[PDB]
């Protein structure tokens, strides 16, 4: 959870 | 106290995701998701911590979308509007979604939707073409999905093309088993993705329940609908 | 006051297009009388009529009807309540009145408007195909030779 919300959130910023 | 702050961005990115200010409403989400994460990380009770996680996944979820559609303008898009209809809204009827986007300069419309399969999603086509002619459309290119039970697709957009060229309006249907996406577009540069498609309607009450003929009173599933330009 | 000839086979007669003019959120009441709400497409058609009636402000609708003498009648009140019913769910107050004695085709509007059709509501052609193009957009459907007056007091 911590693991999946945090990689999609550098995908924004990418 | 840290996460009361992690409240006021994100509602400030839904107020400008509303006035349709997507450059600066994506950033406010990234930062108001950012501080959830600093507070699901931190918290420690099991049942605050997948409460958080609906809730930062649904907004991840429109902050992932409004980028995708940024990026999308590539000759294709423009993200113009997002008009939201709620669980059980009205107000809804083909119509009145397409009233503005609509007029004297469309002459052709390109649909592709992959549930025109059933019989309810062909009347739903159907009353699409309708509004259609009223305006001065003159070709329809639809592409669907193919079913397999299809001959009642295949002969009921049959009739359809027939019905419609007996108007003087030409319907070119075309079927791909890999389709997705939901795709309206106009020749003046209007396009508009619907989530579930010419299918956000649910079934009525009775008979002759209020919102049986006329879809504005009918209650509609919830879905979304995006807007774009080409100019 | 000024009469409307229908042609046959005219269109663009929806009860949404030919009331639009004499219809605003200045009307709270209205009434109808039309002897033949009794078979299924003309219960549809009265409903339809309702469904253009709240988009405005209504907040009464008298019905008078004659009542089928025959055994369609049971699904002609059935019918008519569940309108009724659907309506009262909306906020709508719906009053049905029956008699085998009228035979005036008029309807009221509670802002000084008032309408007298020919046929009634049931001017309406059925539909060519199960998928041809009217079929729910009756501006689109062929509707019989009829005649209406308005009047305005």
């Amino acid at each position: 959870m911590e693991d999946q919300l945090s990689r999609r959130l550098a995908a924004l910023r990418n | 106290p840290q996460s009361t702050a992690a409240a006021t961005v994100l509602k400030r990115a839904v107020e400008l995701d509303s006035e349709s200010r997507y450059p600066q409403a994506l950033v406010c989400y990234q930062e108001g998701i950012d501080l959830l994460l600093q507070v699901l990380k931190g918290t420690k009770d099991n049942t605050k911590r997948c409460n958080l996680r609906e809730k930062i996944s649904k907004y991840m979820d429109r902050a992932e979308n409004i980028k995708k559609y940024l990026d999308q303008e590539k000759e294709d898009g423009k993200y113009h509007k997002q008009i939201k209809i709620e669980e059980n809204a009205t107000g809804f009827s083909y119509e009145s979604l397409f009233r503005e986007y609509l007029n004297e300069t469309v002459t052709e419309v390109w649909i592709e939707d992959p549930y025109i399969r059933h019989t309810h999603q062909l009347y739903n086509f159907l009353r699409f073409c309708e509004m259609l002619i009223k305006c001065k459309v003159k070709t329809i290119h639809l592409l669907t999905s193919l079913d397999e039970e299809q001959v009642q697709q295949s002969r009921g957009l049959q009739e359809i093309e027939e019905s419609l060229r007996s108007h003087g309006v030409l319907l070119e249907v075309q079927y791909s088993s890999s389709i997705h996406d939901r795709e309206i577009r106009f020749n003046n540069g209007w396009m508009i993705k619907i989530g579930r498609g010419l299918d956000y309607f649910k079934k009525p009450q009775s008979r002759f329940s209020l919102g049986y003929c006329d879809f504005d009173l009918r209650p509609c599933h919830e879905t979304t609908v995006d807007i774009f330009h080409k100019k």
